């Protein structure tokens, strides 16, 4: 019981994602808020909502659906709150103190513009709590825009072979930057210095559903319900299997114990924190969880806020004090085996005689059937069987006919019915059949009608035959049921 | 005039979390707004269809996505894949070719051309294409398909190298380990086979396809109780499988539990009446049990299912010798000696039949045939020397 529970609510309709939800300081004074660009209850109404404590303080409409929302310090002159750069359409709304401060536009393409999907930050030179961070945008057009500290000009333009979906930025931009991009084609591409093209790609076999960067290992969550830890050079070092699907992966980092472990929001109503290979601090939820965030929310260095697939919020504060069925045989079996051991010769001889007589009678009946042509299955490939449907004086009689050959149609065939003209009134007791294409079951149906006022069940024969021959190619029989007339 | 792909990220995020319900609604909304030309509300919708059983609407929508982007190798790849998911492999090849003349640097086209030419029995082109697929980017499935080619076409002499090179890297795949162990069983090596089967069993303890072969190998070198425990490990997972019960019946026949072996063998035969191994085993056990009327029946069945065997006719002749039919035993032994090459037991048993028939002339011929053929059985050794000295 390492995870001290703080709040569990279900009326909060917060359908955010694990990437458009970030917590940071927004008015100084060491009081961290959590800003999230939440969609509609379905995805129709983009609304930016910020949370302080566990009561909603401000939700306000947004032009379009936010694709990402990450905070960063734009400059070190008297450091106020970081700026919240929320990505929407081809635009980046930069909010200062949760107020509309700037609207960066993306430089268009020769009009055919693009949309930004993934957004993270990158460190310039210091990489501390007061350092200046620069944006990195992933356009829908397969491009990565490394922006400026103040979100107005481009510092770099990187070319990627497929649309990115997830991004990870490690290091400092000027001298040592590593940009991992999980694309839609199911691949991770890493971007280093001097390389406009990655040239170090790794395929996952399935589309990556998450991307979290540990200081040395990079985890990739697969659509196959697992995690795969790779190295920053392009060589997998481990892989762990999940019991259910992976909905969202984030990072849980506490500097007191130096624990930087990847999370996992599984679809089986649980969340398991994963270090290099071991599981620990697995939790439960009343419903599977779609987004998890771990940081200094409120005033605790170990807050973890999680949103249920159905809405609601669950905030948890981490304490600092972390044989076989072989059958049986009875007397009958041993007596039978004794009889067989004492009289095996007579049994052998009489069974061989019976088999000879059975072959004789089976050949006899087969020849008699060939004579009468009564086989519904019989070079010259065909197969027909007649189904009767319906009670009452009128029955639907559908002949399922089929050509069974590699590729050869049967042109001239015709069906003729044989019935008792005093009991059944067949409208068309003879009709041509369509060109039978090899492999298709043709249902050819007719309406039989019982005429006898008393219930009389009489057989009906069906003969399928060529038009130049008089011997039926094959035949079928149907015992017509009782009439249930009036 | 609105932006074409406004919500491709949201559709991708709904599809990648295995929703297929909200993703479909967003797809429909986007398409209704854009009147088509989205190229990613059709693509993801077709992929969703393909995830369901349907591979027809997936093909239609991939056709539409190819029509929208005529020069886009991935769309042609997806259309050829939707073909290959159906039975049409020639058309799949002819679409993969166009997908390749737009991109000559991907392994997927070559791997899929390999697996298509495999279904088309063109082994030269398949082999070369899969070699290419390795050289571009080595993947496990390409190694598996190449091993399958080298097994279907020729001998394991060509497959052992490929499977060893495959398991060399990424050695945690159970399929590769188990198939290499099986191919070691197929040859004389029984040690490295055990090594790789144990390597598999460390990862997956309850692997049925590996437990079966491990128990088989164990039964071969005596110690039937260890194989019986191996089978107890997986008995409940596969409670009705003819091979498992046949191996269990042979286990119980090893340690002289003939009735509890007839039981398992008859149960396995009921669940697979066309499997010659169970019929041969039933015949052998009914010979050992001295019944001689069911032994002939089951051995004749196993003959009618695999007639080009030598031991089957030997055992049928041994059953006919005790059925007061010696001429049929003569002709069955002739069939066997003609159809057997490397088993002296047939020759020794025919020599015994001849010597018991009072001939003593052709018994020497069968003894010399056996001694030309030749060595471990304890009781075939003595009759070897007793029919020698008494002849």
């Amino acid at each position: 019981s390492k995870w001290l529970d703080s709040l569990s609510d279900s009326m909060a309709n917060i359908h955010t994602f694990s990437a458009c939800l970030a917590l940071a300081d927004f008015h100084g004074d060491g009081e961290y808020k959590l800003a999230m660009g939440d969609l509609g209850p379905d995805g129709r109404q983009p609304r930016l909502k910020v949370l302080k404590g566990h009561t909603l303080v401000s939700q306000k409409p947004l032009p379009d659906l936010p694709a990402a929302a990450v905070t960063f310090l734009m400059a070190s002159h008297e450091p106020r709150t970081p700026a919240l750069a929320i990505a929407s359409g081809p635009c980046v709304y930069v909010y200062k103190n949760l107020k509309p401060y700037f609207k960066f536009s993306l430089p268009s393409l020769p009009r055919r513009q693009t949309v930004i999907t993934t957004m993270t930050t990158l460190k310039k030179n210091l990489a501390d709590e007061d350092a200046v961070s620069c944006l990195v945008l992933g356009t829908e057009n397969k491009e990565l825009l490394v922006l400026d500290p103040e979100a107005f000009t481009i510092l770099a333009k990187m070319s990627l072979p497929s649309v990115p979906a997830f991004l990870e930025a490690s290091g400092q931009f000027d001298v040592e930057f590593r940009l991992a991009a999980a694309c839609r084609n199911g691949s991770i591409y890493i971007l280093r210095r001097d390389s406009k093209r990655p040239k170090y790609c790794i395929e996952l076999g399935a589309q990556p559903v998450g991307l979290v960067g540990v200081h040395k290992v990079l985890v990739v969550g697969s659509n196959q319900d697992s995690l795969h830890g790779f190295t920053y050079k392009g060589k997998r070092l481990w892989t762990v299997q999940m019991p259910a699907a992976i909905l969202a992966m984030n990072l849980l980092e506490q500097h007191s114990r130096g624990l930087q472990a990847v999370m996992a929001a599984l679809a089986n109503e649980e969340v398991r924190i994963y270090h290099d290979k071991v599981l620990l601090n697995v939790i439960r939820t009343p419903e599977a969880v779609t987004s998890l965030c771990f940081g200094r929310y409120g005033r605790e260095d170990n807050t973890l806020i999680m949103t249920t697939l159905g809405g609601g919020l669950i905030i948890k504060i981490l304490k600092r004090t972390a044989k076989l069925n072989v059958p049986r045989k009875t007397r009958l079996y041993v007596d039978q085996t004794l009889r067989e051991r004492e009289a095996g010769t007579a049994m052998h001889r009489t069974f061989q005689a019976d088999l000879y007589l059975l072959r004789l009678r089976a050949a006899r009946a087969y020849v008699q059937a060939l004579e009468s042509s009564l086989s519904p299955v019989s070079r010259e490939p065909l197969k027909l069987h007649a189904v009767v449907q319906g009670l009452g004086p009128t029955f639907k009689l559908t002949l399922h006919l089929q050509n069974t050959s590699t590729a050869r149609p049967i042109l001239g065939l015709v069906v003729c019915f044989l019935y008792n003209e005093v009991l059944y009134a067949l409208p068309r007791a003879f009709f041509k059949v369509p060109l039978l294409v090899p492999g298709l079951n043709y249902p050819l149906e007719t309406f039989v009608k019982s005429l006898s006022d008393k219930g009389i069940s009489d057989i009906i024969k069906v003969l399928v035959l060529r038009e130049g021959q008089s011997t039926p190619l094959l035949s079928a029989h149907i015992n017509m049921p009782m009439s249930e007339g009036l | 005039f609105p932006i074409l792909e406004k919500q491709n990220w949201l559709i991708h995020l709904y599809y990648i979390q295995k929703d297929y319900e909200a993703c479909k609604a967003v797809i429909k909304e986007q398409l209704q707004e854009t009147h088509g030309l989205c190229e990613y509300a059709i693509y993801v919708q077709a992929l969703i269809f393909r995830l369901e059983g349907n591979i027809q609407e997936s093909l239609r929508l991939f056709q539409m996505c190819a029509f929208l982007s005529p020069q886009c190798a991935d769309n042609l790849k997806q259309v050829a894949r939707s073909l290959f998911l159906l039975g049409k492999h020639k058309a799949a090849i002819e679409v993969y070719n166009e997908a390749a003349k737009l991109n000559q640097k991907d392994w997927e086209i070559c791997h899929n051309l390999g697996v298509c030419y495999i279904y088309l029995k063109q082994f030269d082109k398949a082999q070369d294409q899969l070699h290419n697929a390795l050289h571009l980017n080595r993947h496990d499935l390409t190694y598996i398909m190449l091993g399958k080619i080298f097994l279907l076409k020729g001998d394991l002499d060509k497959a052992i190298e490929i499977y060893k090179k495959a398991v060399e890297f990424s050695p945690e795949n159970t399929e590769l380990l188990t198939t290499l162990g099986l191919l070691y069983l197929q040859l004389g090596i029984y040690q490295k086979a055990f090594e790789h089967l144990g390597n598999t069993l460390t990862y997956d303890p309850t692997n049925y396809k590996a437990i079966l072969a491990a128990g088989s190998m164990m039964q071969t070198h005596g110690d039937f109780d260890v194989a019986l425990t191996k089978y107890k490990v997986v008995a409940c997972a596969v409670i009705e499988s003819p091979p498992l019960w046949n191996n269990i019946g042979m286990c119980f026949f090893g340690k002289k539990k003939y009735v509890a072996a007839i039981s398992c063998l008859k149960r396995a035969n009921y669940l697979a009446p066309l499997d010659w191994k169970i019929l041969y085993n039933l015949g052998l056990v009914h010979l050992t049990m001295q019944q001689y009327a069911s032994a002939f029946h089951f051995l004749s069945a196993a003959i009618n299912f695999q007639p080009k065997m030598g031991e089957l006719y030997m055992l049928l002749a041994v059953a006919l010798t005790n059925l007061e039919d010696s001429e049929n035993a003569k002709r069955a032994y002739e069939e066997a000696v003609r159809l057997d090459k490397c088993n002296p037991l047939v020759n020794l048993n025919y020599a015994v039949l001849l010597y018991n028939q009072g001939e003593k002339r052709d018994a020497l011929a069968q003894y010399q045939e056996m001694e030309k053929k030749v060595s471990s059985s304890l009781e075939f050794d003595p009759e070897m020397v007793e029919v020698a000295q008494k002849l």
